[PDB]
DNA sequence: AAAAAAAAA
């Protein structure tokens, strides 16, 4: 009833039965044999349950099977694992973009124009000597077409080991993955996922001048398998209370003793005012920017945590956040890369130790708030950029404390225009 | 020998034939009065008309043509049938135009498509099919030619073999038709009997919009070829129109020159003869057709149209332009009638004159404001970024190394030694619009006062020597020492700039405020009102349009000085020089011939306000008017 | 990888 083409297969599920299990091990020894032959029969499956034979003959079927052994690390893969199923758990640290994978070959005799599909096994292609019409039978006419023929989007992830498998200081290791199909793009940097898949080695060609191979195998693993690591009418009955002000500022801070007004505040800054770009005046600012002064010995990062954990967007920084030119490390190319500042579009920046924010960057925040797009003009690059944001700082006085007699702006050590 | 007839692909024959249908005859109406148009009819006379030899296609106006039949068909395997349109266009063309072909290489561009894709979205299964792709252009390269169809001699037999096509590698011939010869020697390129195509690859990334959280954006390389060269300047956001395909690793395919990524397991695909024992590779790349973009008087009179007429006549024939031209400057702002007016002479400008012997005069008008804090003075500036084109607005302290006027960088160890443009250089021709002026510092303190005057800015340092263009028109803001402008003292004392720069600019303008009752209610109203009520219905005498319509007219005019013109100059000159200089010695010294220029220079400027080729000595006495008032405000 | 010269903070 739905059209898709998917089936999730947990192994315990499939362990609790007698015979079933004698296929989990011929699964565990044999991977691809059963995973196709499994497929082939979820294929025949369908229409013998559909007894419209239409949409079946253009779908494939595939299984996603999990949970069949116990998730190993990279600190012990024995080679007596090759070719068996394992689970790893790891944190992915890049990408990379789709590499075209040969599948159908388009060759065509040049001489009379005419063409020919070939398919190809193990990536090796065996090339025709000499076209099929014999009418020409010319053995040199045959030249390929690399735009016409067909391909498979495959795509490498590099995965590192969880941090809790170092007990004693030592460095992580880093293990190859390959995806294809749904599985591309299905996980980015940074992200923490499980995944189950086969063992595999390959030869090294070392030089490729020649057909000289190394002694050792690099090692990858095949996946087939990724995991990671109407409410409307609840709102209004919340909606309806007459003191849901004070709940709702009591509710950021459970732990903050007092201090009601800046709770207030804080809660109605992230609560944001409206944005207007009417043609004949320009647009207006909608963002609230508050700043937090006192001595040490307030917990004022503790509600800078609150509030960066609480709203959906948002960067928590301290005191090189807008846009620069870098050089790509991995890559020798170029590519800008946006600053903290523009990441907080529509949200919330958290900036602490705010005194301390040298004497160039401050300047770009005196732009930031009064116009709320910054520009750059870099490498042969002009653009400007949209940031949009709000701003909550929290500074320290001058000394070990805040003498009452003293005006503020000498204690904080700010520039009158910017508090202003 | 056998000379077998090739295999006729009828398909091709066949969209072909739709494709050449549709272009003689789609026969839409665009407007009433448009009965028949032949849209594509008419574009075949544009480029008889003015030798053009690319066309442009809408996909909507393909897409009802026999449905998904054809435009499917087309759009789908456009590689498999791109060389059927292209001699069904050229068909056409010759059945309507010969002389056109006068044998040149048409182009077809298609443009208006149903979506737009992104760089995270682009999947192998679409290779050979038309597609729309968008980002943010890195990095372009030099326009290089191309070898398109090669023609070759045979050396030993001298017979000419031509019309080859090429691929991703320099290719030569394979047979010698001459029956006496076989082809055993190579070929020599025939250089003046091959024909070239431009050539360009442009980089791509995603748009900050798209990319998640704090990955790396994707990059993707453009081609572009024809005429779409140099149409995507870096750091623009522009859409491209074209064709997925995949490039090989030519290193791998035989060639007449000599032979992350340490991690191999790529795609590698070998067996082939031309191979040998090596392994071919692929990457993704993108082919362009199509590129946009997101993100003298009589001249002028050329452009001619029923309202082009009617309103400039009106505009011109009118007698109180002037007092609602004014009126029509910044409709936000309250009050301050004044600085609009001076905003205005600013934007007409001043004539450019030259000597005979080399000497260039200055013909810009300066303006600074000055007032104390939140009296509505970086609404001007946000305004006249918003409506001057070219125009730039700056903080007066930058970030960045250029700052003001320019900076050399070069890489550690690297031979780059180039300069970077500061706000002044890319404000050429333009406006430049400083914020805060008073926290400059001594480099760019002493740089101005030569950019102003010389309108040039020169630079020796570390084997790189040149001067820079710095034609500008500069306004400025700035706040009094102590915060409140303090009516005992005067500018020089409440200000902290030098003398030198006082005399650079040519117009000042004072600006306060006050606690008066009376003043701030109304502001607070006007305020409100635009805020919720009327926040689009405001109440100008005259659009934007008719606004940029009628500077662009008056841009165009060269107003000249008569006998009496002179003589009220020369008397005005020498009563303000007289005036100033009888107060004290030794402390105020405000009047050079500079004033005497910006005298002249405004008269211009209010001359091509009015549209008159000559100056009434009224004008004179206006600017005498202002400059005077320039110096009674330093009294108050 | 390590020494030495130049512009900007
Ligand atoms: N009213 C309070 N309630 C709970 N904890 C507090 C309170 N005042 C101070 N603290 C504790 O004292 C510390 C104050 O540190 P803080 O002033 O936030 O450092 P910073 O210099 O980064 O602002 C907090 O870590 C918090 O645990
Ligand atoms: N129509 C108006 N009349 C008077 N003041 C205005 C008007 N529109 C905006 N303003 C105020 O003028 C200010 C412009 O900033 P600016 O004059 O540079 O003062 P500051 O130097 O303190 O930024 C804005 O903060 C705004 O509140
Ligand atoms: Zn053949
Ligand atoms: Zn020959």
């Amino acid at each position: 009833e739905l059209g898709t083409s998917n089936l999730n297969l947990d192994a315990r599920n499939l362990l609790a039965y007698k015979q079933t299990e004698d296929l989990y091990h011929q699964l565990l020894n044999y991977p691809q044999e059963v995973i196709s032959i499994m497929d082939q029969t979820i294929k025949d499956c369908m229409v013998s349950l559909i007894v419209d034979l239409d949409e079946i003959e253009t779908k494939f079927y595939k299984v996603r099977p999990y949970n069949v052994g116990s998730c190993k690390g990279m600190r012990e893969l024995n080679p007596n694992d090759i070719d068996k199923l394992i689970n790893l758990k790891g944190l992915v640290l890049r990408s990379t973009p789709v590499i075209p994978d040969m599948k159908v070959a388009f060759f065509k005799c040049n001489v009379c124009d005419h063409t020919m599909a070939v398919e190809i096994d193990r990536g090796v292609i065996q090339e025709p000597a000499r076209c099929e019409r014999i009418d020409c039978n010319e053995p040199n006419s045959m030249s390929l077409i690399h735009n016409r023929c067909s391909f498979a989007d495959k795509q490498v992830i590099k995965l590192q080991e969880t941090p809790d498998f170092v007990p004693d200081g030592q460095t992580p290791h880093s293990i190859s993955l390959c995806v294809y199909d749904e599985l591309v793009d299905s996980c980015r940097a940074g992200d923490r996922i499980e995944v189950t898949g086969t063992f595999r080695s390959i030869p090294i060609r070392a030089n490729s001048r020649q057909r000289v191979l190394k002694s050792l195998y690099k090692t990858y693993v095949d996946v087939v398998h990724v995991k990671k690591v109407q409410d409307l009418a609840k709102i209004r009955e919340v909606a309806a209370r007459e003191d849901l002000y004070s709940l709702l500022a009591r509710s950021i801070a459970p732990s903050i003793y007092e201090l009601e007004d800046v709770k207030k505040g804080i809660l109605l800054q992230l609560f944001g005012g409206t944005n207007k770009t009417f043609t004949k005046g320009g647009r207006y600012r909608g963002d609230i920017n508050i700043l937090l002064c006192g001595d040490p010995s307030t917990s004022k990062s503790q509600i800078l945590q609150y509030v960066h954990k609480i709203t959906p967007r948002g960067v928590y920084t301290s005191g090189g956040l807008t846009a620069y030119i870098t050089r790509d490390v991995d890559t020798k190319q170029l590519v800008l890369e946006s600053g903290a500042l523009v990441l907080s579009d529509g949200g919330v920046c958290c900036i602490d130790e705010f005194d301390k924010m040298s004497d160039s960057t401050r300047s770009v925040l005196h732009e930031v708030m009064e116009q709320q797009t910054i520009s750059i003009a870099k490498a042969g690059i002009i653009t400007t950029l949209n940031a949009r944001s709000s701003i909550l700082a929290s500074a320290n006085p001058i000394g070990s404390r805040y003498n009452p007699n003293l005006p503020v702006t000498e204690n904080i050590d700010l520039p009158p225009p910017l508090l202003s | 020998l056998n000379h077998v007839k090739k295999v006729d692909d009828v398909t091709g024959e066949k969209v072909r034939e739709a494709f050449e249908q549709f272009l003689e005859d789609f026969s839409v109406q665009s407007t009433d009065t448009g009965e028949v148009e032949k849209v594509y009819r008419a574009q075949i006379e544009f480029m008889k008309i003015y030798d053009l030899n690319t066309i442009y296609i809408d996909y909507q106006h393909l897409s009802m043509r026999e449905n998904g039949a054809l435009a499917m068909a087309i759009s789908e395997q456009y590689y498999r049938f791109l060389p059927f349109l292209q001699k069904g266009l050229r068909r056409v063309v010759r059945k309507y135009a010969p002389e056109l072909l006068n044998e040149r290489v048409f182009q077809i561009s298609f443009f208006n498509l149903p979506t737009v894709h992104r760089i995270r979205d682009i999947r192998s299964e679409k290779i050979g099919s038309l597609l729309s792709i968008s980002g943010t252009v890195t990095r372009t390269s030099e326009v290089r030619p191309e070898l398109y169809k090669a023609s070759f001699t045979c050396d030993m037999c001298r017979a000419i073999v031509d019309n080859v096509e090429q691929s991703f590698k320099y290719t030569e011939p394979t047979f010698c038709p001459n029956p006496s010869c076989e082809n055993r020697a190579f070929w020599t390129l025939n250089v003046t009997r091959s024909r070239f195509l431009d050539w360009q690859k442009v980089r791509i990334q995603e748009n900050a919009n798209e990319i998640p959280t704090g990955s790396m954006p994707r990059t993707l390389d453009v081609i572009l070829r024809g005429d779409s060269v140099e149409r995507a300047k870096p750091g623009d956001r522009c859409k491209f129109t074209g064709v997925e395909i995949v490039v090989p690793d030519v290193t791998q395919l035989g060639l007449p020159g000599v032979k992350k990524t340490t991690e191999g397991l790529n795609s590698g695909v070998t067996g082939l003869r031309s191979l040998g024992v090596r392994d071919l590779t692929y990457k993704i790349s993108f082919l362009a057709c199509h590129v946009i973009s997101i993100g003298d008087q009589e001249v002028f009179l050329n452009s001619l149209s029923s309202d082009e007429i009617n309103e400039l006549k009106e505009m011109v024939k009118d007698e109180h332009i002037y007092d609602k031209l004014v009126r029509s400057i910044a409709p936000a702002v309250f009050g301050h009638e004044a600085v609009k007016k001076g905003i205005l002479l600013q934007m007409l400008g001043g004539v450019h004159k030259s000597t005979v012997e080399g000497i260039k005069l200055r013909g810009d008008i300066n303006i600074c404001v000055v007032g104390d804090p939140s009296t509505s003075k970086s609404q001007f500036l946000k305004y006249v970024v918003g409506f001057a084109p070219r125009s730039v607005y700056t903080s007066g302290k930058a970030s960045s190394a250029a700052g003001l006027t320019a900076a050399v960088v070069r890489d550690e160890e690297g031979g780059d030694y180039t300069i970077e443009a500061g706000a002044l250089m890319l404000a050429d021709n333009g406006i430049c619009c400083i914020d805060e002026f008073d926290k400059m510092d001594i480099s760019d303190q002493v740089a101005i006062h030569e950019a102003m005057e010389q309108q040039t800015i020169s630079i020796a340092k570390a084997g790189i020597h040149a001067t820079l263009n710095a034609r500008t028109s500069i306004l400025a803001a700035a706040n009094p020492v102590g915060g409140r402008y303090n009516r005992k003292l005067s500018l020089r004392g409440n200000l902290n700039m030098t003398a030198p720069i006082m005399s650079r600019f040519d117009l000042f303008f004072v600006i306060l405020d006050d606690c008066n009752e009376k003043i701030d209610t109304e502001l607070a109203s006007h305020i409100v009102d635009l805020h919720m009520k009327r926040d689009e219905a405001i109440e100008p005498p005259f659009s934007a349009e008719q606004l940029r319509r009628y500077i662009k007219y008056a841009r165009t005019f060269k107003p000249i000085l008569t006998k009496e013109a002179r003589s009220y100059l020369v008397e005005k000159y020498k009563e303000l020089r007289k005036d100033d200089a009888q107060g004290f010695s030794r402390s105020s010294y405000r009047i050079t011939v500079r004033q005497l220029e910006s005298m002249i220079r405004l008269s211009e400027a209010i001359a091509r306000a009015n549209c008159v080729d000559e100056i009434t000595p009224s004008f004179i006495a206006e600017a005498y008017d202002l400059l005077r008032q320039s110096i009674i405000r330093v009294d108050v």
